[PDB]
């Protein structure tokens, strides 16, 4: 028996504390705690609805773009504005390119060091490492000479005595299972990822005006002026530049990231049987392509009790079933009002009284869907796509499965996706499918501008009396995001964000049911309670963002 | 060869200031951490977690006393004794004051740490303040923006390392190379301003000819920065105004996060 | 199948071809393998001599009415065309023949667009523009010495993707790149307006990035996109940003005629 | 005796015609002819001396920067101006980066297709090709997967039926000797070269304001405003950007270009015994580092009759021996005045009368040095460096020789450098040595600015009466360049350029002696007179630039 605290959890966005009871070398109960609050919901209150997006974008810089888009969608929902289709294509490109950046950074820079041992990479034979990938990847930068050069960077860093961000890591830990060669490959890919993620953000920047924190949105559409014959605006030259960066993403994503996902599964197959966080899953449809805020390229839905065959589809962001189900509770959170609240009637009144195992222990609220705990994010998103019979997603999953089979001689079944590795697999699949979203939406933009449609913005009117409510949904990198705005006498009278990491990281709820992070940890073996690597493996699979979770 | 040590502490941050480093090209974040500096503590990138990463910080504060650059992003919440941001069970303000004691140079990266930023806006629910306010005895170098171009930070650090001192600073302790001039006093749309050529709405005819965005609420006339010249992301021609959106004043206290997007700026 | 292009060099310095090697969207390798079929270009052709002249004749016949003709350099008319002779014939004859079956004709660079440096001063070879040698044809002019390569590549891309030229001004220059004076979109305009001028390179104002008008900046009488699109796609690189006045290389009667330090007329 | 004409010669800059008499399949006599003239020397006459550089830069866009620098040096020489040392470092960086671009483009895009057979590359095994380079290069992009991808681009191009620039090449010609694998390697490197050359030109652009045709010079220094603390000028951020591109050049140059040079020598060893153009060689010192237009980083000199041990050093751009020796004749050129002229008294009066084997056949003048024909360029430059005992140059040559030895079991001696391949080797050596010039001069600039020196420009005065003469020397990519300016009553009364390709490509001289291109061709075997590939191999080794040669 033993009590541990992991504080801070690193390689996430923001401030997270994880506590665990360990019994007989296994986590028996856990607590997830968001330890930083800003009150962004309060800061944006009483402002013009049009101003919100620029303020609430600052909820998070890792998932930049997401809060901005969800906020304008919320205002557009309250005001009943149909966004011009060119603005949708531009919004879609930004979200898709951003998410590509985000997933890559997550797999490599945030997660890899849970599974990969850089000191073991020093023992690797670069030629064997290269030989291991023949007939697994066609990636052009897996040569022995590339690996030798990466190995020599690690070697120079170790010889300097200043390990910095690699200092005092979990080198030699019993849960580290990769051979030396595979550790060396992962580090090379870690460094190569940084170039791909930069290309993704160049796409974002050319439409957004910068990143982090885009500046091209508006309630009513976008601020990009489309004019193929205009100087200083979004013309054909600028579009061609954007396209040049879109085209650079695909190879790394398919030939490196996808393949590495299969490889890590092959060496850590037990991680397909642990880290289940919930039995219910939720995602919203994403990437609207019509002139009325619909015709989504990616579908959404609700899965209850892991039953894909009887899932409920969601094809619209104004779905009243989705809207009515969502509530949040603060019973075990540091806020005053504890009863489950629908977000249009939500309050965020701080009431910090210190940590208590059975009372309040987090700044994160506890969201429920018709009273149940739900996992959101790439796993939810993949399972929903599989439930809908989306062939693109089945095919992409199968490519990963085929690589895994080639390496292990075993297959993966859907039951095994409800796990730590399944979560990571969903994320990778998402990233791969987004490359076709980018190609499709760029082509749609070019075609539409060629048909003579250069419209980008509908100027809103905001009535000076009356009370109107809007909700903006978005399938963010970490899952279903919603912003909920009440407008009264022309200004924001209430603003509530329910953020995907809120769903996953939220503490025990009004009925004391356990949310996804806390549930996923039960049963985790812990070899060394002073160095609980196995715990952060599972938590990292959710891609935690605590600035998001708490805001 | 030994690299100069850096300790990076996140307070009430959105992590945008760290993420900016992932867009940098000179140096790239991989060259930054392997060749330019030793990044001794940074919670977003550390292999180590929990007790191990706190060990790394204590070892670094002792080993490199009087030699490290301290960087802080986020505002520091003072309300109710610092409980709105708690790391390893202690208020972030205490971590920052301790690290400040042995710092060779202290940098507030981003508008939040530089002057409170979005986190201190409106009613300021957490009593968020700037890094300079929590360290009254020290010279804090302010690198504002939400987030700044990463090179405004990296060239400041490079100056410290290569020449042994900070770059020239203005009277808000901002480096003059990046913040020495108003955006509007070096904006390529100034000819349109001068001629009365203004966009009135996004998508209108003037907007689609790249006219001045003053009447959409451009805060360039009261914002110091290098957004019109250095711009963003090193691809060429990318900043908010060039994309078609007015400057919001995110660099500048009392402008960004206080004035509405479409509220007009005062012109000198 | 990729759209065919025939590129002819007349009195060229080859700077207009070299600009393609700085392009990023598309890069020259993507241009020649994916975007167009570059059917004749003397700088890059594997074939030489009789073999490359075979390639030109095959291409002019095979792609009649379909190819984009591009010409860089001025065309010398003095003494019956003898100042530029390829395969024993005056270049003006090669150009007229190729012009007959062209779908679109592009003068890349100030030399082909208006005579440029080659026609300046005493004009020793009677150098003239492509439009002057093809009076019956609409020549699209992409001036600059050399222009940003994307001023050319985006013009070609418009022709391919939408079937027609981009909007042109009254000198047949694409409006997206030449539709406005440099000085009517220059980031140093605030300094112009305040009387903040560099007087000499290296002086105090120059080292603060003040306006270059008094060093002879020709921005006030030059059409172009040099202040906005700039050069080389690295960010912040054009002559004025580097510290040197615009010389007017885009603009007939300015570049190569007025002295570097001679003042521009302001409208 | 059979007569051939090669017109146009392709993969050069500008307009060149080569004629050959062939006796029994061997070239017995040749004629080189520049077929285009602009009169740039006449165009720049009667202008303010300060204006010349902007005009004469347009002599050539391939060797952009060179005429610009040579022109300001000429004016500075006439006016007796000492250029500030920061301006020298900036000039040096530009020239060095430019030349790196230029040499790479020359080896790959201009020359490689004389030696490399694209259709034979289609038969290559990508794995064998990769295996061939183990222990020869440490380059990170020589994997079988990289080569397979390049092979598939060639395959797609060939299947399309639109070969474009590769159509009707010398595929299957008897002089093509590379195995399939080596042809495939060369094409991959051809494509990779284009990325490296782009990085070199980013260096040029950041200091020059653009490229082609830089715009940062002045008679008196440069227009770059140095101010580490200035917005919108040359500050530390901009210098760091420059440095980032300087650092990207070295690996391709050392691990690809240098290695490919050795490999082509190994497979074409007969090309070490032909293509000798002259017995006399000339280069000037380059890269001044003091405040008085001297202290050159690279030495210069004059070699007579191939005797390195008795060469004459040149350490100054004011060397009266160098200055007095240079003349040009138009006896076999289309100009009026035929007697050899010193360039300060030169005339350029056109007198076209058609082609004649024994009379006038070129727009290129015939330069001599004290009455002798001289080869200029990278070969001259390397031999002069070897003669001076420059260890850097001997070491770099030895690295190439070592790779060649590993492949052939033979060595290279100095006698074999007086050849087509020797010329190519000198160029490669030059490119490799320039990478240290860039590193050195960047560090010198940084250090000097840190000492408090931000000066960049000395404002000239130009007397309104009197006549005076200046000459500006520069070691350009293709060899010794000189601009000769006479100022009278404040304006240019005479301007003469003597350009390196003028030295090499010039026709028979006043005494009917044969210049380097024409001499190099005597003895060339020609397998197929309809397809004289062997002739363009030799001509291309000089890196002809006819806009330069003729101006
Ligand atoms: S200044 Fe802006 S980007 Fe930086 S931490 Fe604060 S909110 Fe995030
Ligand atoms: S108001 Fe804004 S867009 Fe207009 S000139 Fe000023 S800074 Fe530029
Ligand atoms: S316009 Fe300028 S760069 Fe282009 S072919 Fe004429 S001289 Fe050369
Ligand atoms: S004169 Fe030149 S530098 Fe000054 S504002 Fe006009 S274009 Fe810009
Ligand atoms: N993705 C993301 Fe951030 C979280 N959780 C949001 O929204
Ligand atoms: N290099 C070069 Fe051009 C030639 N010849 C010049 O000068
Ligand atoms: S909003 Fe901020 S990023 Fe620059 S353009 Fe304005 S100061
Ligand atoms: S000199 Fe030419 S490149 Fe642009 S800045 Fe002036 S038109
Ligand atoms: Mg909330
Ligand atoms: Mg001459
Ligand atoms: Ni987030
Ligand atoms: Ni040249």
């Amino acid at each position: 028996s033993q009590r541990i605290t992991i504080d801070p959890v690193t390689r996430i966005e923001g401030h997270l504390r994880i506590d665990c009871e360990i019994e007989n070398g296994v986590v028996s109960k856990a607590w997830a705690s968001g330890t930083m609050w800003r009150g962004m919901e309060e800061i944006v209150k009483n402002r013009d609805p049009r101003d919100a997006w620029m303020i609430v974008q600052r909820i998070c810089g890792v998932c930049t773009t997401t809060h901005a888009l969800s906020s304008v969608r919320a205002a557009e929902s309250a005001l009943n504005i149909d966004v011009p289709v060119n603005a949708q294509y531009i919004r879609n490109i930004i979200l898709a390119a951003h998410t590509t950046h985000d997933h890559i950074v997550h797999f490599y820079q945030l997660s890899a060091l849970d599974w990969v041992d850089i000191t073991s990479a020093l023992q690797a034979d670069p030629t064997k490492a290269s030989e291991m990938l023949k007939g697994v990847s066609t990636w052009h930068l897996n040569s022995p000479e590339e690996f030798t050069k990466v190995q020599n960077k690690i070697k120079d860093l170790v010889a300097s005595g200043q390990l910095g961000i690699f200092a005092n890591g979990y080198w030699g830990h019993p849960a580290m299972k990769l051979p030396p060669e595979v550790n060396l490959i992962a580090v090379a890919h870690y460094l190569q990822a940084l170039e791909c993620q930069r290309d993704a953000n160049r796409v974002v920047a050319l439409l957004g005006g910068k990143t982090p924190h885009i500046q091209n949105l508006a309630v009513g559409g976008v601020a990009n002026p489309i004019n193929l014959d205009g100087l200083g605006v979004l013309n054909l030259e600028r579009l061609m530049y954007i396209k040049s960066f879109i085209d650079k993403l695909s190879d790394f994503v398919e030939q490196v990231y996808k393949v590495d996902t299969a490889v890590i599964a092959a060496f850590y197959p037990e991680w397909l049987t642990r880290g289940k966080g919930a039995v219910n899953y939720l995602s919203v449809p994403e990437f609207p392509t019509d002139s009325k805020n619909g015709s989504f390229l990616f579908p959404g839905g609700y899965i209850e009790n892991a039953d894909l065959s009887s899932y409920r589809p969601i094809t619209s962001h104004s779905d009243e079933y989705l809207i009515k189900g969502i509530q949040e509770s603060a019973k075990h959170s540091w806020y005053k009002d504890e009863a489950p609240q629908a977000p249009w009637e939500g309050t965020t009144i701080p009431a910090y009284d210190g940590w208590s195992d059975d009372g309040k222990y987090s700044w994160v609220k506890s969201p429920t869907f018709y009273g149940k705990t739900v996992e959101v994010g790439p796993l939810a998103n993949m399972l929903v796509k599989l439930a809908a019979g989306r062939e693109s997603t089945q095919n992409k999953l199968n490519e990963i499965v085929a690589i895994y089979q080639k390496l292990t001689g075993n297959t993966l079944e859907v039951a095994q996706l409800h796990s730590t590795l399944g979560r990571i697999i969903g994320r990778t699949v998402h990233c791969c499918e987004l490359q076709d979203i980018l190609q499709n939406q760029y082509s749609a933009l070019i075609t539409n501008i060629g048909k003579g449609d250069h419209t980008t913005f509908v100027k809103p009117n905001i009535p000076a009396t009356g009370e109107f409510k809007g909700v903006g949904f978005l399938e963010a990198p970490r899952g279903m995001l919603s912003h909920w705005m009440v407008i009264k006498d022309g200004i924001i009278s209430n603003y509530q964000a329910v953020v995907p990491s809120t769903w996953n990281s939220g503490p025990r709820n009004f009925n004391d049911d356990v949310g996804p992070y806390e549930q996923s940890l039960v049963g985790t073996p812990v070899a060394d309670p002073n160095k609980p690597l196995e715990v952060v493996r599972t938590i990292h699979s959710f891609d935690p963002c605590m600035a998001c979770a708490v805001h | 060869p030994q690299r100069p040590p850096v300790i990076w502490i996140g307070a009430q941050e959105c992590t945008g200031c760290t993420e900016s480093l992932l867009r940098a090209t000179h140096p790239t974040v991989e060259n930054l951490v392997l060749e330019t500096i030793s990044l001794e503590y940074h919670e977003v990138l550390s292999a180590a977690f929990g007790h191990q990463v706190e060990e790394n910080k204590h070892n670094a504060l002792e080993k490199y006393k009087g030699q490290y650059v301290l960087v802080v992003d986020g505002s520091i919440p003072l309300k109710d004794n610092g409980i709105y941001c708690m790391v390893a069970g202690e208020p972030i303000v205490d971590h920052i004051r301790k690290a400040a004691e042995g710092a060779a140079a202290i940098i507030a990266i981003g508008s939040c740490s530089a002057w409170g930023g979005v986190a201190a806006a409106g009613v300021n629910p957490t009593g968020a303040v700037s890094l300079q306010e929590v360290l009254p005895g020290k010279t804090v170098i302010n690198i504002p923006g939400c987030p700044p171009n990463p090179h405004n930070f990296l060239a400041t650090v490079a100056h410290i390392i290569t020449y042994g001192k900070p770059p020239k600073l203005d009277d808000k302790n901002r480096p003059t190379f990046a913040y020495g001039r108003l955006i509007h006093e070096h904006c390529e749309r100034r000819p349109h301003f001068d001629a009365g050529r203004f966009a009135k709405e996004f998508g209108d005819e003037g907007h689609r000819e790249g006219w001045c965005l003053y009447h959409l609420g451009c805060k360039g006339p009261e914002t110091y920065g290098n957004c019109s010249t250095l711009q963003f992301c090193d691809v060429g021609g990318v900043w908010p105004v060039a994309i078609g959106h007015p400057c919001y004043g995110c660099n500048e206290e009392g402008i960004g996060f206080h004035k509405g997007i479409h509220q007009l700026a005062n012109v000198e």
